[PDB]
């Protein structure tokens, strides 16, 4: 679960970067 | 006044009626109204970043209809 | 563990976008 989490985090960073 | 967005990874958007000086606890807020989800289970990324709850959609620089991504936590 | 590398997956292909 913890490092579904991270990974997680990690997806919307570059998500939200890509869009900006 | 303004309405953003909130994007989950599972594909889902939300639509939330905000104003530019609502912190994001009160995001938080109003997302739990949404979906059911405790304020502290939440992330909240804009701009490559994690969102701390004191701070306001504008110091964020958060504007009108601009997308937030959940990510929620334990 | 598949979700794992699903999720590498994808970061792999979004750090291929920026
Ligand atoms: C939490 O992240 C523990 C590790 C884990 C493994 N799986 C299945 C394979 O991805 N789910 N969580």
């Amino acid at each position: 679960e913890q490092e579904i989490e991270e990974l997680e985090i990690e997806i919307a960073i570059l998500l939200s970067e890509i869009e900006g | 006044s303004m309405q953003i967005f909130v994007k989950t990874l599972t594909g889902k958007t939300i639509t939330l009626e905000v104003e530019p000086s609502d912190t994001i606890e009160n995001v938080k807020a109003k997302i739990q109204d949404k979906e059911g989800i405790p304020p502290d289970q939440q992330r909240l990324i804009f701009a490559g970043k994690q969102l701390e709850d004191g701070r306001t959609l504008s110091d964020y620089n958060i504007q009108k209809e601009s997308t937030l991504h959940l990510v929620l936590r334990l | 563990k598949q979700k794992i590398a699903a999720l590498k997956y994808k970061i792999a292909a979004l750090k291929q976008k920026i």
